[PDB]
């Protein structure tokens, strides 16, 4: 058993590792986060005891690896460290459930201020916006009961260039966004940026929104790597 | 709730009945073990480069 | 694990032929492969060697430039092209599985053999050529080398093989002290740097055959004359 | 009737604390004060094992003190030749979120596990020549944090579902389940006799278990944050923990309490790994501040610093003979010191 | 003669 | 021998060139030390460190020596030294220009297509080598025609082209085209696309400002430098019209000042480089 033959075998292993390095850098990894009421499972199905679920999909010849977490305990302060150095975190929020919308804000605050997630951008998906209009057009439930600062909030100058929707729907949906951007701004630095979005149950633009948002996260990573900042 | 708390006292009951030696004797035993194997510790007492298989 | 090899027959003293070995049941691409010839009523002789990846290639001085070894990983097939076939090229060509990493056991599996009939180097010497013995008695085969096989890193590259009558050679002791898998504890190897001893505790009916010694310190790999055991 | 049981549990805890205080006559420092010190210890990076793509989460030395397996979070296991920096094997994993790896004491098997809650067993000694999954151990409802072989057929796995489990590899079933912890169990260490093993959970507590009996023999509650690493003293009568409150602590089984705290006002980062030298005099710990620290186990002094890593050092281990120390980190590099 | 060289 | 203007002119040109060379070496050494020591040390920074080394060697070996040659025009060096300053300094200038072009190209690739893979670690080495060897091939005509002619009273002058001015003209035409037009065209076409794309937002626009500043200063500093040489090659009698020394000094200072623009912008733009310099 010549030692020179063991060196060549090791050199043959490095050749496989280097060609496996090309796929790792070319693939974009994503982490899905959200509660049970959120349409996280529906978002999974609209792309094309086990403790982890992996979803693979392509947008414009770009590989995306989405990692949904299941069959885990309630606490996540330990296994979330495994998702460092990841491209983005897909956070899905149920906008309709105002009762559980507050605990989603605290969930976003902990993720954004995490010591090991300090350089990771978040792609917010405010899901079930179709049910959000129905909960504000009816008027049975209003935001002001839970958030006392909604009464003093008014829509800014430019907002919702939609083809058509009710004025109070726009004021309601931009207040939910505002509560999220303040967390992303007041409780964070300029290393990572939140990317709010409005999504429905059956939405085929969700894959495109992730692709455009990931194109921006890498762009600022390239700008800082090339010292162009 | 009551079942979980019931088993807590059972586990705590048996842990209090074990024999517990004095801390001084345990520290002396640890010191004796450290002293007896100090000569054959390649990190505490570095070996000459001829005997080192990493240099 | 299987190594079935084709190609053979009668070749003229000026003709050419191709020997192919079909591998099955193991990761062929991860192994190195050897060719070993055995002349009739004579000992083994290493022919060639191709490493894993079709990189390093070695030849014996008697076939260098005249033979050429080629690999085909996708089909798990290894070929040997012979250009000129002299009279002394008649033998049974064996194909040997071989892997090389720390703690590995090269030359652990051999093919069934294919016959071909045609119409300095370290010298490994076996003192005895025939030792009769009855079952249950312990024997001790000894061997010698031109120079010390003990390398600087600390291992002695001596290999022990047994060729049962009508059977391919089978590895027993690799690196002069390590017992091969699938063989009984009775076999053992010894030696210091130049004289090596293989001793079997209780001779059995299946231990009858010719025992060969090989060195792997440096290419070419040279075998011994062969020491047959009878009963 | 829960209030009465809670009161009785509090009374039992008070009794245990009183017994522990009674057994405490003198500290370990009070005994080791009148001994010679260790002095400045300078270890040099003898080898640097490169090849891992993503961060390295765990490593384990073989019993021969030359082979070591490493786990990287790109879904790869690599077995290195520490003497020559050669790569022996490259095992791709089904799940890329592995968080632990184990080397069998015989060297014929390697284990790994991560976020998939499955402990995969790989047979390195196959007739086919490759490395194949010999058994996958499903049954945990949380991520695997640690795993250690008892032999070629028995393994103990720590999991994030607050449970440690002893497995029978051939049958693939839990022959024993340890259900004492409250938080996620993050590390385990086997005693030299392989009759006991200690655990470290996110409840800031450490428990001593009986492998055959299946019960929690002992409980240690010195730390004030999640325990990330645990290791056994070479004699088996003590063990050291590493937690997130930037301190290392030495517990003893017979003393049933804590002997020393290895902390400093400078360090404010949690400990990711902990290990002992062959003699047990040196305590080596990995930290979040990108470097490892060498501690005097008897004097609680800082003998030296291993400061060659460019990111969080996550794993670190000493060979069986104590010849060298291998430390892995999130910079995807393994360094061997002497 | 009397002239200036340059030489890049 | 003229061009021996009084010390007042010598002091002014000396002060002008001394600060230029001082910055061009000090800041460039700071940049290369930051890249190669404070690991930085990234494949994407190979172009940066290569350009820094090229600029340092294009300053130290060119500007000060050709400056002391320009005033009091006595070639205080041997005939072998004259051959040296027609091969290595010129290849350094061309390598710096092509390194600027390659940096522009890879920045364009990294900005327009962020998700596409960057240049391979081996590919960066081969393109750096190609740039260096192309610069060497371009400067080889200068070195192979490095004759020296001795004159009484004054020191020997460094003649450039014996084969008439017609051959000296086409060489300068090629050396202006494929060293000022095509590189500037590339770093204008790519950089304007980058600026349009990037037009948080404040940084992405200050980057565009730096890019247009770099393009404009490259187009401004290197134009009179080549104009002087083409005019002196096409006009034999213009080479000694009692004032060409000052024109060459000014044009040469303008062209050589580019050796310190890059380390200045690399500290003005990125905060880590500024902190390292400070």
């Amino acid at each position: 058993a010549e030692d020179k033959a063991a060196v060549e075998r090791s050199k043959m292993i490095e050749k496989q590792l280097q060609k496996d390095k090309q796929v790792y850098r070319r693939t974009l990894r994503l982490l899905l986060l959200g509660a049970d009421n959120s349409g996280k499972s529906t978002i999974v199905k609209q792309m094309r005891t086990s403790g982890i679920f992996e979803t693979k999909f392509q947008v414009d010849k770009v590989n995306f690896h989405m990692f949904d977490v299941g069959a885990q305990r309630d606490e996540r302060r330990k296994w979330i460290q495994c998702f460092n150095d990841v491209t983005a975190i897909i956070f899905v929020v149920d906008s309709s459930d105002y009762n559980r919308l507050q605990e989603a804000l605290n969930d976003f605050d902990s993720i954004w201020n995490n010591r090991w997630l300090r350089t990771i951008s978040v792609i917010l998906f405010l899901n079930k916006q179709d049910l959000l209009a129905e909960k504000v057009l009816a008027g049975k439930s209003k935001i002001e009961d839970y958030f006392p600062e909604f009464a003093r909030y008014t829509t800014p100058e430019d907002a919702t260039p939609e083809p058509g929707e009710d004025p109070r729907v726009t004021r309601a949906k931009y207040f939910i966004r505002k509560e999220f951007v303040d967390i992303s701004t007041a409780s964070g630095d300029g290393r990572h940026i939140c990317y709010p979005h409005f999504t429905c149950a059956v939405d085929t633009e969700n894959a495109r929104r992730i692709f455009n948002d990931c194109k921006d996260i890498i762009l600022q990573m390239n700008l800082r790597e090339y010292n162009l900042v | 709730s009551i079942a979980q708390a019931r088993k807590l006292v059972e586990q705590l009951k048996m842990e209090a009945n074990i024999d517990r030696i004095k801390v001084s004797k345990a520290a002396a035993d640890l010191m004796a073990y450290c002293e007896a194997h100090a000569k054959e510790d390649p990190l505490l007492t570095p070996v000459p480069a001829s005997e080192n298989p990493f240099r | 694990v299987q190594l079935v090899e084709s190609g053979g027959g009668l070749v003229q003293p000026g003709g050419s032929r191709k020997l192919s070995c079909s591998a099955s049941g193991f990761a062929f691409s991860s192994f190195g492969m050897h060719w070993v010839r055995q002349a009739p009523e004579k000992g083994l002789e290493w022919v060639a060697y191709i490493s894993s990846g079709s990189g390093t290639i070695y030849y014996a001085d008697t076939v260098k430039g005249r033979f050429t070894i080629s690999r085909d990983d996708p089909k798990n097939t290894l070929f040997l092209q012979m250009t000129s076939l002299r009279s002394e090229d008649t033998a049974m060509y064996y194909c040997v599985r071989s892997i090389y990493y720390y703690g590995s056991s090269p030359f652990d599996f051999w093919g069934q053999g294919t016959t071909l009939t045609v119409s300095s180097d370290i010298v490994m010497t076996q003192a005895t050529s025939s030792v009769p013995v009855t079952p249950g008695e312990s024997v001790s085969i000894s061997c010698r080398s031109s120079k010390s096989l003990l390398h600087s890193n600390g291992n002695t590259y001596l290999y022990w093989f047994l060729q049962r009558p009508g059977q391919s050679p089978q590895l027993l002791i690799y690196r002069m002290s390590n017992l091969a898998s699938g063989v009984p504890d009775r076999f053992s190897g010894s030696g210091s740097g130049t004289a090596f001893t293989l001793t079997i505790s209780r001779l059995e009916a299946e231990d009858v055959g010719v025992y060969y010694c090989m060195q792997h310190l440096e290419y070419p790999l040279t075998f011994g004359a062969g020491t047959k055991l009878e009963l | 009737e829960l209030d009465q049981l809670r009161q009785e549990a509090e009374q039992l805890k008070n009794q245990i604390r009183d017994a522990r205080k009674a057994c405490a006559d003198a500290t370990l420092s009070q005994i080791t004060n009148n001994i010679d010190p260790v002095g400045r210890i300078q270890m040099r990076t003898r080898r640097t094992l490169r090849g891992h793509l993503a961060k390295i989460y765990a490593m384990h030395w073989g019993t021969d003190s030359r082979l070591l397996v490493s786990a990287s979070q790109d879904g790869k296991l690599i077995i290195w030749d520490s003497y020559t920096t050669n790569k022996v094997h490259a095992i791709p994993l089904r799940s890329s979120w592995v968080m632990t790896c184990a080397y069998a004491p015989s060297g014929n098997y390697v284990a790994c596990g991560g976020l998939d809650n499955i402990c995969s067993i790989y047979n390195l000694k196959t007739r086919e020549g490759n490395v194949r999954v010999s058994r996958e151990l499903a049954g945990h409802t949380g991520y695997l944090s640690c795993c250690r072989f008892l032999d070629d057929n028995q393994i103990v796995t720590s999991s994030g579902d607050t449970t440690c489990a002893l497995w029978d590899i051939e049958t693939g079933q839990q022959t024993t389940t340890f259900t004492g912890h409250t938080g996620d169990v993050m590390s385990l260490s086997l005693a030299p006799d392989t009759r006991l093993f200690v655990s470290g959970a996110c409840d800031a507590s450490a428990k001593l278990w009986d492998v055959r009996e299946g019960m929690c023999r002992q409980t240690f509650t010195g730390h004030e944050s999640d325990i990330n690493a645990i290791c056994f003293f070479p004699n088996g009568n003590a063990f050291a923990t590493g937690s997130d409150d930037a301190t290392c602590r030495l517990f003893d089984l017979r003393a049933d309490q804590e002997l020393m705290t290895y902390s400093h006002d400078n360090i404010i980062c949690g400990i990711t790994s902990v290990s002992f030298s062959k003699s047990g005099r040196l305590l080596l710990a990995g930290y979040d501040d990108f470097n490892c620290n060498v501690w005097d186990a008897l004097k609680a002094d800082r003998a030296g610093v291993l400061a060659g890593h460019d990111n969080r050092v996550s794993c670190l281990g000493v060979t069986d003979d104590g010849m060298a120390v291998a430390t892995g980190s999130w910079d995807s590099f393994l360094k061997i010191w002497n | 003669h009397d002239f200036f060289v340059g030489l890049m | 021998n003229q061009f021996v203007q009084p010390s007042w002119r010598i002091a002014l040109w000396s002060l002008a060139y001394g600060v230029v060379v001082a910055v061009a070496v000090l800041g460039n050494l700071i940049v290369i030390w930051i890249i190669l020591a404070h690991k930085m040390r990234t494949v994407t920074n190979y172009f940066l460190v290569n350009l820094a080394f090229s600029d340092a060697s294009m300053a130290a070996f060119n500007t000060l020596v050709n400056f002391i040659y320009a005033l009091h025009s006595e070639w205080y060096f041997g005939a072998n030294y004259c051959r040296f300053q027609n091969f290595f300094p010129i290849t350094a200038v061309f390598a710096s220009i092509y390194s600027m072009t390659a940096i522009a190209v890879d920045r364009y690739m990294a900005i327009i297509d962020p998700l596409k893979p960057r240049l391979s670690a081996t590919a960066t080495k081969i393109v750096i080598g190609s740039i260096w060897i192309l610069a060497f091939l371009l400067a080889f005509p200068q070195c192979l025609y490095s004759k020296t002619k001795v004159m009484p009273g004054r020191t020997l002058c460094f003649v450039q082209w014996p084969e008439g001015p017609k051959q000296h003209f086409t060489y300068h035409i090629i050396v202006i085209i494929l060293v000022y037009c095509f590189p500037l065209l590339i770093m204008g076409i790519t950089y304007t696309i980058v600026g349009i794309t990037l037009w948080q937002l404040k940084a992405k626009r200050k980057v565009v400002k730096m890019m247009i500043i770099v393009v404009m200063t490259f187009a401004i500093c290197w134009l009179p430098y080549h104009i002087y040489f083409i005019l002196t090659a096409i006009y034999q009698q213009l080479n000694r019209w009692k004032y060409i020394q000052q024109v060459y000094l000014a044009s040469f200072w303008l062209a050589m000042s580019s050796t310190m623009y890059n380390p200045i912008i690399y500290c003005c733009l990125n905060k880590r480089f500024r902190a390292g310099f400070k």
